[PDB]
Formats: structure tokens, C-alpha cells, sequence
């Protein structure tokens, strides 16, 4: 009677998919056959049997979908809700929101419906996309219209893999980036900013692995969202819902893009030669090097701090921990906000998926951060765009496809108008 | 008789809730099955205060539950002490307030406050003679203060002749949890000054300094202080429970401590507390007992009463002691602290005394304070609303489900007023 | 009747309250778990002196510990009669004064005094009849010197009109372990001059040459010292805590010694001291007594009196003797040494005869002697730090902390006063 | 509650480092496997299991410090504070003290705060350092800078291998002490003078070793800076604490160049045919000839003792040895310091390191002496840069890094000043 429902569109977001199941089917113990030797949150009974996800698989390259079709979880997932297009996206957002998604939103509301009417406690959706590429930007906005206007109440969180700032792997994923923001500004209630700099940084750094593949990369992902449902899955002293979130991290309904971090993230040998002090958890939390996206949050002020802990937590020890880093100088927060933290705690530790680099350790926090730095991102991407759009590159790639030409301008505007409210909501009163 | 029922609501309020049902039961001596485990006949010819006779000769506890999610239904269960609540009494929502006021009190707590309210009649039209009532909830938490709230104003507009207590757990100003709590906190203490009588407020600010530096615990485990707020729970009436060479009650309280209808928000405190290391030295008497009771970090709430005085101080003491000696020492405590005893209000301290001890004590003292210290806490949350509000901080979240910015303005005008009341009754002088 | 509250500062108060502690104990017969194990009863009729009855039937001592460093914790802990000490007196910090005045009364000790004055209040509060307090500090150590004199006066801002002693070990003038220490002694004898009654000196010059000359031993050992200084201790109050022929107190002392509000500096002396080999062959009477206790190296401080003279001299016999026997010999020793003790002031020497001798001994003396030689010692650290000053060296650690020098100046103008005052009161006869 | 820090920086800084660890990991026994079958001094426990150092080994010469990261201590410090660049320093201040430092101090800060974070009762750093290397005294510099500007109140403590008087191994190791002195000057309270020349006369003499090796000069090093820390670590009658110092040995805030000496440093042969009397011990401590630092300190007047004995030891008795020495009418204290010799016990007898040369004596003097006669170094060293600033040798490889060209003059003068103090401070009143 609590659940959600987890939709992965486009390459990476079902890649981070892929893992995540993996970590959720591995931490219940839910075998990938498909068979149990709490669940309701992710994956429904079906009377007798064997398990199926609560999650929905579109995407039109039929490349990474049918090596799941044929991974080690074929027998998982229900044969029909993994959506296989004919075609590609090709990055352009024209493409994947305007001509192809215009027969794939069908298929795609009628088995999110055929979900939400087998559960009793819906609480919040889960998408997740890239935005650089051509579907996980099209198709991902389009969902999120449709469900908009389809369910109401419900809040909608995303998990967007922005382009980083100087690490490139596409050219056209500044177009294809602003366009879905200007959808994604509207239709969702909390964005957060995982990047791909940071993470690779951070392998490089934490875990010691010199060359991190997208695996490690998406099995760090899968932790902090499981770190993240942990409150509704598992027990916890103090409980959060996916739905106080809209109230606690989002205060002015526009600016709803928050960046994430996770501790602790470390190798065995350098593991056993430390403690791990939740004063020094806590303190890794607010360093900014680790921050998941990359920015550098001294550059502003926060707004607010949902930590999580997870593990053994002495909580009035926690609260003097926080206290002393509240005393440290150089992480602020705007005038406006003096209840600076809001925490939860959960006993479940940290699951470790078996093979992979991380270590197993008993306490763990995921810190949701809504500060005023990630601002600069939008700045910075703005840019890019700016260089391009003025000599008109690429637009007839989009202008095929029948998209109106002048909307770039006006979805430029908008996303100009978000700086007329950072910069100025870090102004003192 | 003057029985009395137990509501909780918010996930706070019921891991309080069961703290203290598990306390009591352990005190009354009441196994986790329901049946009488204990030696005495005091702890049965009282029974009828807090339970029930159950088909069949077992015994349950005269308490209802609330929460807009389901799973503290099953933490409770599962958890010790959890087989004594009849399965009726579980009322249960899906949605969850989510930490959201307006919806906890406007949109859906509003769904099952009739069912909430039919079960409650149920359970007082039962009864014959009915002392009031006593909640616990968190004033943070959506679930908690909106589903509360709104409970008590209905059953104060119901049993208006009746007493309504609550154990309501305040932010802790510092150590906070949330960050949308000053909302939620204003929003609660606007309608708790109107349809209550007694409502003492607990910080876990004032928990974490006890439970770190007077009882030297190493890892304050949230059920500690939950602990601890039941073992003051349970003094609080135990005085009426037992016999007592000079008993008491709920209402004698509430006459004996309130001097204007509204200047009801109370400090607790409890004594004795003390390490482990340190148990096997000192004396269980009078005049430590009373030297551990004023001090300033020995109570429950985050304000050093040197930054204000009393009002007001009941100290109901139970065990077994030569009275003479204890009011002796409590004329000596306010002639030697005159000054932090308001003066237009003569002898205004006042004692009560029990028979029985709790379980595993010889003496115990519960020290309920009406002071005029708190006023200070009310200042510092209206600083954090007014800093959150002007700049409409997480406004819309509130705004959206119905309830309209007069409400927030007109709560704000009410929590200043409540606060220019004690400084002005602090000020006036005779 | 008549509490007294031990008050422990710096590493080598601390020493010397845990020896004093455990010979104190052995007397009482008090086992180091807290219990009673003598045979008699006068030593449980007035226990109520030093100890409290603790919770249970034990014995827990009234003192309490302090230091800026938390080794001497463990140190006392550890050591012989440590379970004694509650758990609660020992208030202690971290960061250590480090052999800086400044440091401990102003900076750290500065932010440990309240904590110090509350658990002084409440082990103040619970006696009913508070015949003063007793210190033991080194007034060359930062913690010692500086915690110790500003809770001298906080205490003595508090209780005036109870006494406050000290047992100050002061710096050895010639066998000298820091070469800070003119600084520190010449800022504590400022303020002991103005809120102390009794502050006996005490040098370790002295107690080597007599641990090395009349007992005989051969690897002086500090616990050694530590145990002499504490049997003195013993005694001079060990009149009171038994029945006596002629009783006394600490008051009786404070009158019948200190002819000026400030000239209230004494030497100590302990009688009888014999080594082990010499031990089976001189006999145990009051004449040998008398002509050991009045000898120059006899007594606790570098100053031969035969430089100066005594304005008095009581002396506090123990055991049990014809006292007309002591009187004539203390009439003959005055008559035969009548310069060293100054005319204007007739029969100057005052006896006080108890009736218990302590545990292994038939007599014993102690002799307190108000003179006028120890202004010798005070000259002499004067020269000390005036050479230590006009080149202002180690000054910048003093300034640091927010000390300015004209404390310093002032201190010394005051200790000069002092010796001039002591040297006009030798001078003046009729 | 009681703790330091112990930053090993540079060459000779971080072999002495690896001998002292050896030491403290052998008189508590803590296994160099890193698990022991009082340390939180040094050691901290991780929660269970094993032990880790409190030292970040700062070096940028990758070749000692992975010698360590190989060596028998492979297992025993955290994987990450083992730092290592990637090129020189090269004798010259002006690299490791503008070029490369600009990079590596970001991350020492790091870990060390990361490490006093995890400690409740800190109490002074203890840096370790050659001066004539380029990192030993640029990256020192930078350093002591940085933690200055950044703690504050705290003590540090240095141990500086200054330039022996006539053995010498650089050439332009005057230079690069020089400045390395117009920093140490400021952000540090007591800069111990150990010199090589000493060492190798004293192993010449009293331990018999005819040809002496680095390893016996850090051996007897090891064991001052454990003398030093007995009073922390092990029980004591008369325990000081590292805070005492500022206060006891540093008249002027800005004399602050103690030297040292230590006793008994006996070979077995010799050492059963002698009894080592404790007057006969603190006899040898102020023997001129085995004074750790090149001096004579007959040549000038002393201005502070702190004499730290280790072993049984019969106070009194040592206050009369005390009183004879001062009798001894060639080391003569000036006019303003009558209080002569400050004095500590300790009852932890010296611990022998197997294998070592020295041998396992009961008693032990630890002697830090600050005296005039030390001024005279710095004299006949200024004496040396004169002979090449004059003509301007090797200063432009010096220039090269951007460091300003005049800042030696202006050095050279402050060092001048100097003197200004000694030779003056000397004089009778
Ligand atoms: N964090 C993370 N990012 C990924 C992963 N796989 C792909 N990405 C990113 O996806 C972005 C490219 O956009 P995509 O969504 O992959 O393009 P697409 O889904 O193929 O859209 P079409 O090809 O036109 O159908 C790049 O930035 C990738 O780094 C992954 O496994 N983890
Ligand atoms: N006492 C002692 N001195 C040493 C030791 N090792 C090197 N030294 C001295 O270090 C001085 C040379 O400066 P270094 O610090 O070694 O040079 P560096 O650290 O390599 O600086 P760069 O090479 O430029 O990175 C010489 O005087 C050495 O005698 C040692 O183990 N013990
Ligand atoms: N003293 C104490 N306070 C708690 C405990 N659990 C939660 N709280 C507080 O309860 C507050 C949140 O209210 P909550 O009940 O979780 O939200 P609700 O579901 O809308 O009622 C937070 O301030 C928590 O810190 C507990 O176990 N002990
Ligand atoms: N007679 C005696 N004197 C001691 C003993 N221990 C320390 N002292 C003196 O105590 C003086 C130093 O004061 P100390 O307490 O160590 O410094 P603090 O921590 O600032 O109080 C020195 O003169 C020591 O010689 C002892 O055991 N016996």
C-alpha cells in the first residue's frame, strides 16, 4: 500500500535500469530468475510464483533492449512492457517528441495505466533520461506532458545525466538539452543533476578504480536511489515519504533542480584503515569534490539539505555533527531559509552488489542538495547554445521534422528567465 | 473511574505512544499477551483508568491510532508491546501528509477525521466517568500536527466540560530535523492555544544534552528519548493512579497551575536521573532529589529558566517519604530562589505526593513548570517563520491545497500575542 | 557537624588529595570499596566531617577534582583509593592550561568555573553546617595556580563568612623545576593575600632535606613527600574530628593565630620523624617530642627561623598525655627561647590536646607556626621575578591571553607590601 | 583526548619519519602488520581491527616514499596520505615553494583537516623537514603558512636537519635554508636544531660505530622525539604537556631555535662496565661535545632547560645533581633568568628498537636547551650566502619560477635582525 512506478526512457536511462534493478532485485534477494526464495514498493506478486517489476522500458534503438531481452534477467521483466521503436532518435528532439513519439505515448499510457490500477498507495513516479540523446530528451518530455495531464496530484521526479561541462560525447546535445529543460521545467517536480564528470572524477579519486567504465558509473547510481527508497522500503526510525519531498526541497515552485551526493564510496584496503566517524561521513557529504554534479557549491549559497543516513545511526550524536557543520564557514544559506537541514534516518545498511568495487560498510548518507550553484550550469550550457544558434547549425535537422523554428528562441527565453530568479533568490532581504 | 483516552498521531507521537503503553503495561504489571503478571491489588483496583476489560479476562489499553501512512501500523505491531491494541482501533490512511500541513488538515486528514471521531465517541460514550483526554504528536510533522490539531478541535467543540492534555514534541530549534517546520510548527500553535488545556512542550535539544551528559549514555538511541518522555508521561498521573497521602488528579493541576485560559504551555521535567557508573553512590532522598530537579538542563525543553521565572511549579513527588521534609525543602527552595519565583503570586509552588514508586525506584519526581521562560522558544520559531515567510519560502506547497496566506498572517498576529502576554504578566509586578 | 569540602587543582594538588584521601581513609578504617572496617565507634560518630553517607551503605568522600588536562583523571583513577570519588566531582578539560597563568584564569579555566561553582553549590547546598573549605594546589602550575585562585574568589565572593584554607605547595627556591614559575607564584600570592585565612607553604627544598636527613631514607620518591604533607594534613584537623581533654577547630586556629587580616601565612611541622634503624631506640614522650618538633629542618619551608621570629606557634598534640607535663614543657621551651618569640604579644604559643593518636603512633604533634620568617621566602621570589621582568622575558605568553602588564606591576607592589608589612610588625616592640 | 599531528615533509623529513614510526610502533607493540595483539596519541582505531598513523607523508620524489609503500610498513598507513607528485624540487625554493606547492598544498589541507576532524583533543602538529632540499624547505614553508592562517592558536614544532658547519652534501643548500628560515621564522614556535655532524662525531665516540649510517642518525633522532612524547603518551609524576613549551622555552616570541642532547647513548660492551648514575647521566647532558647540534655552548650563555628523564628516577636526588650542575661554573645563565631548569619525569624506561645499536639503559635524559650560542650558525651560514649573493650564483635558476629576484636581500636582512636580538639579548642588565 506504498509503491511507485519506475519509467526508464532512452540509452542511458535504461542503462542506469539495468543496474538499478540489479541492486534492488539483489538487496530483497529477489533471485533474477524471477523468484523469491516488503517488495511492494518495486516489484509485484503475481498471485503465486514469481515477481514482475513495477517499470516500463521504452526506447526505439532495439540495441540495449534486446541484449536485456537476452541479459542475464530474461526472465524477469513482463515480455510486453519492454517498447521496442523500429527507428532511431538521432538526437534531435524534433525527432524523438514530434513524429516517433507520437505512436509510442499511446502504447506507453496504456501500460502505465495497466500498472497504476494494480496498486493501492501510489505515491510518486520515477523517470529516468538522459537528455543529450534524441529519445531519453523527445520521449521523456512528451511522458511527462502526457502524464501531466493524465494523473494530476502525483508528483514526478527525474533523474536527468545533463551534459558535463567540458567532457563531451555528443554536439548537438546542447539543442536537444535546452529544449528538454523548457518541458522538464514545468511537468516535474524534482530534477536532479547527475553528471558524469564528477562520477568519473570520483572513481579516479575515492575508489581507486584508474579506468571506470559506465558500469561502475551506473552501479553508483542505482546506490544513491536505493539509498533514497530505502525510507519506504525498509524500516527506519524516522520515515520520510517520497511525497514530502515537494514540500521540504522545492520553495519557489519553479526552482526544482537539485544535485545529489553520496558517502561514503571507498575501496577495501584504504576501508579497513579507517573509521568512518559519522562526523566524518557527515563532513565528506558537504566536501564539494564529491559532489555528484559537477559544480563547486562554495560558489553560492544552499537552500536546503535532505541527508539521509542509513545504517547504525546514534541521532543525537548525528544532530551534533550537523551543528558542527553548520559552524563551518564557508557553506551558507540564503537569508530566507533558517531551518537549514532536514534529515531521516533508516536502520537498513547499505547493500553491496556482489562483484562490484564498492566496499560494504555499515552507515551510509545521501545528501539532496537544493543550493544556488547549480545555476551556473544552465549559464554555462546556455553558451554552447548561444554559439550555435546564432549561425543557425543544425536547425534544419530539426526544422524537417516539423517542429516550428522560432520555439529554440522562446524556450531560450524561458530558460534565461530561470537566472532572473537565481541569482536573484540568493540576494539577502 | 475517571478514565482516560490515549491518541497518537504522526510517526513520532506513535513510537511515543508505544513507549509509554509499554511502560505502563510494565508498571501495572500487564504482560505483552494482555493478562496480570504483578504481586499487589493496587495495580488492579485502578485498572479501569487507562484499560480495559477484554472478552475473556484479558486487559486492553484504552488507546486509539492515526497516521495518513500505513507503515507504523505494522512497526507498532511488530514491535514489543504491540498485541494489547484491538485491531479496531487502527485507523489508516494510504496518501500520507507527507510532511505537508494543509494536507493533513484540509484535504485528507479531513477524509478520516469522521471515522477518527466515530470511534472516539465510541470509546467515551463507553466510559462513565471521563477525566480528559491526553494526545502525543509531533508539531512537525504533517501526519502529526494536522490530524491532531484537527482532532482536538472537533472533540473540544464535543466534551467542552473535559480536560485536553497533550505531550506535544516541539522543534528543537538547532537540531532540526525539516526544514518546512516553522510553517507547520505557527500552524499547530495557533489552534493548540485555542482548544486545549495543558500542553508542555519537549525539544530534542533538552533530550540529547540529558541523555549525553547526566546519564553519560555513549549513543542516544531515539527509543532513549522516547523513554524518557514515557517515564515523565507516567508520573504525570501517577499521583491519581495510587493512593497517596496527598493525592491529586488531572484537574487540580489544571486549577492549580494555569492563571489565565490561554498561559498553558508547561516544562516537564524527571528525577531521578543518573549514570550507571556513577548509580552506586549517591542517595535516593529528598534533598537530592530536589537539587537535581531545578536545574536549568535537567528539564525537558530548551530554555535556561534563568532567562525568565515562574509562573508556576507542581512537583508531584511519589514514593514514600516524611512530607514534613519535603515541604521543609520546598519552602527552603523558594525562599532561597525568590527571585526566579514571580512575586504577585504567593507560595506559588505546590507539591503533591503518592504511595508507589515506579518499577526499580525508591523515590521519583515529576516537576511540571509553567514558567515564563518559553515565551523565549516561541520568539526564536516566529524569527524562523517570519524569515521563511516574507520571502514566501515553500509557499505554494500550502497554498495550492486550499488554505490561504490569511491564515498564516492571522496565526503569526496569534503566536506574537501569546508572546506579549508572558512578557507582560513577566513585567507587571506588585 | 561541621562539613569540610576538599577542592583538588593541578597534577600535583591532585597527588596530594588522593595520599591525603587514603590516609584518611586508613584512619577512619574505610577500605578502598567503601565500607567500614575499623573496630571502634568514635570513627563513625563523626564520619559525617569528610565523608557522605552514599547510597547502599558506602562511603563516598566530599571532594572534588579539577584539571584543565584529563591524565590525572585516569592517574587518581587507576591508582590506590580511587573508587571512592564519585563519579560526578570529576570535572576536567582538555586542552590543558600548559604551565600558563594566563591561560588557566582567563582563557580555558575561564570556561570551567561555572561548572566548578555549580557542583561546589550543590555539595555546599546539601551540608547543613559548612565549617569552611580546604585547598590543595601548586601555586607554580598553570591549572593548579590559576583554577585554583579564581575558585577562591568565586567561593570566597560567595561564602564569606566560612573560612578558606589552602595547603599550597609554592615553589622550591632553589631545587626549581620550571623557570616560568616566578610569574605564576608572584600572580597567586596577589590573590590569596586578599580571599584566603590560611596558606600554609609548603617547599620541597625542606621536605627533600628532611626525607634525606632525618628519616633516613635513600630514593626520595615524590608519593613519598606527597604522604608526608598528607599526614600533616591529617593532623591539623584530626583535633576536631576526635574527642579531646582541650578541643579545637579550624576557627579556634584562625583566631588564635592571624593577628592582621592578612598576615596569614604559616609553616607546618610534623613530629615525630625517625628512620627504620633508629626507630627500636628513642622513646615516644613529649619531651623528645618537643625537641624534635621546634627545630629549624623540622618544618615544611626553606626559612631557618632563627632568622626572624614567631608571632605564634600553636601546636595540636595527638594521643593521650598529662597534659599539665605538656604545658610545663611548652612554659619551659618559651621561657628558654624567648627571643624567637617577638614580645609585644604575651604566652604567644597555644596547645590543643586531642585523644586518638593515628594509626601506628602513641603521640603525635603537628605545629603550625604563624612567623615572621617566611617573609625571607617571599623576598626572594620577588627577586626572582623582578630579574625575570625588567627584561620582560617569557612576557608575550602572559600578554597573549589578554593579560596586561599592570597586573603584573600592581602584583608586585603588593607583594612588596606584604613582606614590608611582615618586617614592620618584627620591628615594632614595647 | 590528548593527541597531535605529525606531518612528514621531504626527504630527510620522511626517513626519519619512517624510523620514528618504527620506534612508536614497537614500544607499543603495535604490530607493523598494523594489528596490536594510550596510542590514540598517534594511532587511531578504526572501529575494529587495525590501527592507522596520524602523518600524512608529503613528498613529491615518488621514489622514498614508494620504497615505504613497499617497504615492511606496506600495510600499516592509510592508502591516501602517502602523497606523491609527479616531478623534483630540486634544491631550488622558489619550485616547491611556488611552481608545485601552488598544487599538493590543496590537498594536504584536505587531509589534514580530514584527520583533526576525527580527533577531541588536539594539541600540537609536529612537522619533520630538511632545510637544504628544494620540497624539505618550500613545501615546508608553504605548509606551516597555510595551517598558520587557517588554526591559529595551536603550537607547531619543527625539526629542522639544518646545513652541518663543514661536512656538507648541496651547494646551493644555503640558499634555500635562508628563506626556508624568513618562514619558519614566523609560523612556528620551536624549530629543534638537529645537524648531521654531531650525530656522526657522537656515533663515533660514545656508540663505538665506526662507520655510522643514516639509519643509526634517524634511530637516534626516533628516539629523542619519543623522550619528548612520553610525557603525553606513557604515565608520569611529572607529566608536560606539548602546550608548556611555548611558554616555558620562548622568551621572545621570536628566539625560538632550541637545540638538543640526549643520554645515555651507550654501546653493551661499555654499558655493563659503568652504572650510569643520574648524576652522572645529566653530567654527560650538558657536556658540550655531545650536543645533537654542531655548537659549543660554552661560547655563549644559556637561556632555558627542560631536562625530561624517563626510568626510575629519585626526584630529590635529581634536584641535588641539578643543584651541582648549576654549580658547575662554565654554563652560566643570563642576567633576566634565574629560573633555570624546568624538569619532568616519566616512568616508561627507554624502548630499545631490536637490532639497534643502542642498548636497553633504565634512565634516560632528554635535554632541549635554548642558548645563545646557537646564533652563531646562523652567522657563519649567513657567511656562506654572502659569498654567493654577492655575485649572484645560481640565482637565476631561482628567478626562473617567478619568485621575485630582491626577496633574498630582504631575507638576508631579517635574518640579520636576528641577531640584532642574540648577540644583544646576552647582555647583563
Ligand atoms: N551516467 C550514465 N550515462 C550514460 C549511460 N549510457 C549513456 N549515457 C549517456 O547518454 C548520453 C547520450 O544520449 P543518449 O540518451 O544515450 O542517446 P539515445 O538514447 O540513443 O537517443 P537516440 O539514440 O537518438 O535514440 C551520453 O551523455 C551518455 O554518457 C550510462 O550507462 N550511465
Ligand atoms: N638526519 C638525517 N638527514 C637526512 C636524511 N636523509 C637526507 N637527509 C638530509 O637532507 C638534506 C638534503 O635535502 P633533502 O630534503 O634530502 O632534498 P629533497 O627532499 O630531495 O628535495 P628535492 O629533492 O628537490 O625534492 C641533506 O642534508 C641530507 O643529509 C636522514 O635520513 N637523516
Ligand atoms: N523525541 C523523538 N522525536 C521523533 C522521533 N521520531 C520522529 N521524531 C520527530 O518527528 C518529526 C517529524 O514528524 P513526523 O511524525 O515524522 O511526520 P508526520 O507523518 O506528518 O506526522 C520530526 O521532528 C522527527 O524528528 C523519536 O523517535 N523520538
Ligand atoms: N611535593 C610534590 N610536588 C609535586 C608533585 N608533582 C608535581 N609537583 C609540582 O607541581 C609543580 C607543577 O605544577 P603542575 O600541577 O604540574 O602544573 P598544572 O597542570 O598547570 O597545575 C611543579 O612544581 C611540580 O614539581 C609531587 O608529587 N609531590
Amino acid at each position: 500500500m506504498r509503491e511507485v512506478i519506475s519509467i526508464h526512457v532512452g540509452q542511458g536511462g535504461i542503462q542506469v535500469g539495468n543496474a538499478c534493478w540489479e541492486l534492488f532485485c539483489l538487496e530483497h534477494g529477489i533471485q533474477p530468475d524471477g523468484q523469491m526464495p516488503a517488495f511492494n514498493t518495486f516489484f509485484s506478486e503475481t498471485g503465486a510464483g514469481k515477481h514482475v517489476p513495477r517499470a516500463v522500458f521504452l526506447d526505439l534503438e532495439p540495441t540495449v533492449i534486446d541484449e536485456v531481452r537476452t541479459g542475464t534477467y530474461r526472465q524477469l521483466f513482463h515480455p510486453e512492457q519492454l517498447i521496442s521503436g523500429k527507428e532511431d532518435a538521432a538526437n534531435n528532439f524534433a525527432r524523438g517528441h514530434y513524429t516517433i513519439g507520437k505512436e509510442i505515448v499511446d502504447l506507453c499510457l496504456d501500460r502505465i495505466r495497466k500498472l497504476a490500477d494494480n496498486c493501492t498507495g501510489l505515491q510518486g513516479f520515477l523517470v529516468f533520461n538522459s537528455v543529450g540523446g534524441g529519445t531519453g530528451s523527445g520521449l521523456g518530455s512528451l511522458l511527462l506532458e502526457r502524464l501531466s495531464v493524465d494523473y494530476g496530484k502525483k508528483s514526478k521526479l527525474g533523474f536527468t545525466i545533463y551534459p558535463s561541462p567540458q567532457v563531451s560525447t555528443a554536439v548537438v546535445e546542447p539543442y536537444n538539452s535546452i529544449l528538454s529543460t523548457h518541458s522538464l521545467l514545468e511537468h516535474t517536480d524534482v530534477a536532479v543533476m547527475l553528471d558524469n564528470e564528477a562520477i568519473y572524477d570520483i572513481c579516479r579519486r575515492n575508489l581507486d578504480i584508474e579506468r571506470p567504465t559506465y558500469t561502475n558509473l551506473n552501479r553508483l547510481i542505482a546506490q544513491v536511489i536505493s539509498s533514497l527508497t530505502a525510507s519506504l522500503r525498509f524500516d527506519g526510525a524516522l520515515n520520510v515519504d517520497i511525497t514530502e519531498f515537494q514540500t521540504n526541497l522545492v520553495p519557489y515552485p519553479r526552482i526544482h533542480f537539485m544535485l545529489s551526493s553520496y558517502a561514503p564510496i571507498i575501496s577495501a584496503e584504504k576501508a579497513y584503515h579507517e573509521q568512518l566517524s559519522v562526523a566524518e561521513i557527515t563532513n565528506s557529504a558537504f566536501e564539494p569534490a564529491n559532489m555528484m554534479a559537477k559544480c563547486d557549491p562554495r560558489h553560492g549559497k544552499y537552500m536546503a539539505c535532505s541527508m539521509m543516513y542509513r545504517g547504525d545511526v546514534v541521532p543525537k550524536d548525528v544532530n551534533a555533527s550537523i551543528a558542527t557543520i553548520k559552524t563551518k564557514r564557508t557553506i551558507q544559506f540564503v537569508d530566507w531559509c533558517p531551518t537549514g537541514f532536514k534529515v531521516g534516518i533508516n536502520y537498513q545498511p547499505p547493500t553491496v552488489v556482489p562483484g562490484g568495487d564498492l566496499a560494504k560498510v555499515m552507515r551510509a548518507v545521501c545528501m539532496i542538495s537544493n543550493s544556488t550553484a547549480i545555476a551556473e550550469v544552465f549559464s554555462r550550457l546556455d553558451h554552447k547554445f548561444d554559439l550555435m544558434y546564432a549561425k543557425r547549425a543544425f536547425v534544419h535537422w530539426y526544422v524537417g521534422e516539423g517542429m516550428e523554428e522560432g520555439e529554440f528562441s522562446e524556450a531560450r527565453e524561458d530558460l534565461a528567465a530561470l537566472e532572473k530568479d537565481y541569482e536573484e533568490v540568493g540576494i539577502e532581504t | 473511574m475517571r478514565e482516560i483516552v490515549h491518541i497518537q498521531g504522526g510517526q513520532c507521537g506513535n513510537q511515543i505512544g508505544a513507549k509509554f503503553w509499554e511502560v505502563i503495561s510494565d508498571e501495572h504489571g500487564i504482560d505483552p499477551t494482555g493478562t496480570y503478571h504483578g504481586d499487589s491489588d493496587l495495580q488492579l483496583e485502578r485498572i479501569n483508568v487507562y484499560y480495559n476489560e477484554a472478552t475473556g479476562g484479558r486487559y486492553v489499553p484504552r488507546a486509539i491510532l492515526m497516521d495518513l501512512e500505513p507503515g507504523t501500523m505494522d512497526s507498532v505491531r511488530a514491535g514489543p508491546f504491540g498485541q494489547l491494541f484491538r485491531p479496531d482501533n487502527f485507523v489508516f490512511g494510504q496518501t500520507g501528509a507527507g510532511n505537508n500541513w494543509a494536507k493533513g488538515h484540509y484535504t485528507e486528514g479531513a477524509e478520516l477525521i469522521d471515522s477518527v471521531l466515530d470511534v472516539v465517541r465510541k470509546e467515551a460514550e463507553g466510559c462513565d466517568c471521563l477525566q480528559g483526554f491526553q494526545i502525543t504528536h509531533s508539531l512537525g510533522g504533517g501526519t502529526g500536527s494536522g490530524m491532531g490539531t484537527l482532532l482536538i478541535s472537533k472533540v473540544r467543540e464535543e466534551y467542552p466540560d473535559r480536560i485536553m492534555e497533550t505531550f506535544s514534541v516541539v522543534p528543537s530549534p538547532k537540531v532540526s530535523d525539516t526544514v518546512v517546520e516553522p510553517y507547520n510548527a505557527t500552524l499547530s500553535v495557533h489552534q493548540l492555544v485555542e482548544n486545549a488545556d495543558e500542553c508542555m512542550v519537549i525539544d530534542n535539544e533538552a533530550l540529547y544534552d540529558i541523555c549525553f551528559r547526566t546519564l553519560k549514555l555513549t549513543t542516544p538511541t531515539y527509543g532513549d528519548l522516547n523513554h524518557l518522555v514515557s517515564a515523565a508521561m507516567s508520573g504525570v498521573t501517577c499521583c491519581l493512579r495510587f493512593p497517596g497521602q496527598l493525592n491529586s488528579d488531572l484537574r487540580k493541576l489544571a486549577v492549580n497551575l494555569i492563571p489565565f485560559p490561554r498561559l498553558h504551555f508547561f516544562m516537564i521535567g524527571f528525577a531521578p536521573l543518573t549514570s550507571r557508573g556513577s548509580q552506586q553512590y549517591r542517595a535516593l532522598t529528598v534533598p537530592e532529589l530536589t537539587q537535581q530537579m531545578f536545574d536549568a538542563k535537567n528539564m525537558m525543553c530548551a530554555a535556561d529558566p534563568r532567562h525568565g521565572r515562574y509562573l508556576t511549579a507542581s512537583a508531584l513527588f511519589r514514593g514514600r517519604m516524611s512530607t514534613k521534609e519535603v515541604d521543609e525543602q520546598m519552602l527552603n527552595v523558594q525562599n532561597k530562589n525568590s527571585s526566579y519565583f514571580v512575586e504577585w503570586i504567593p507560595n506559588n509552588i505546590k507539591s503533591s505526593i503518592c504511595d508507589i514508586p515506579p518499577k526499580g525506584l525508591k523515590m521519583a519526581v515529576t516537576f511540571v513548570g509553567n514558567s515564563t521562560a518559553i515565551q523565549e522558544m516561541f520568539k526564536r520559531v516566529a524569527e524562523q517563520f517570519t524569515a521563511m515567510f516574507r520571502r514566501k519560502a515553500f509557499l505554494h506547497w500550502y497554498t495550492g491545497e486550499g488554505m490561504d496566506e490569511m491564515e498564516f498572517t492571522e496565526a503569526e498576529s496569534n503566536m506574537n500575542d501569546l508572546v506579549s502576554e508572558y512578557q507582560q504578566y513577566q513585567d507587571a509586578t506588585a
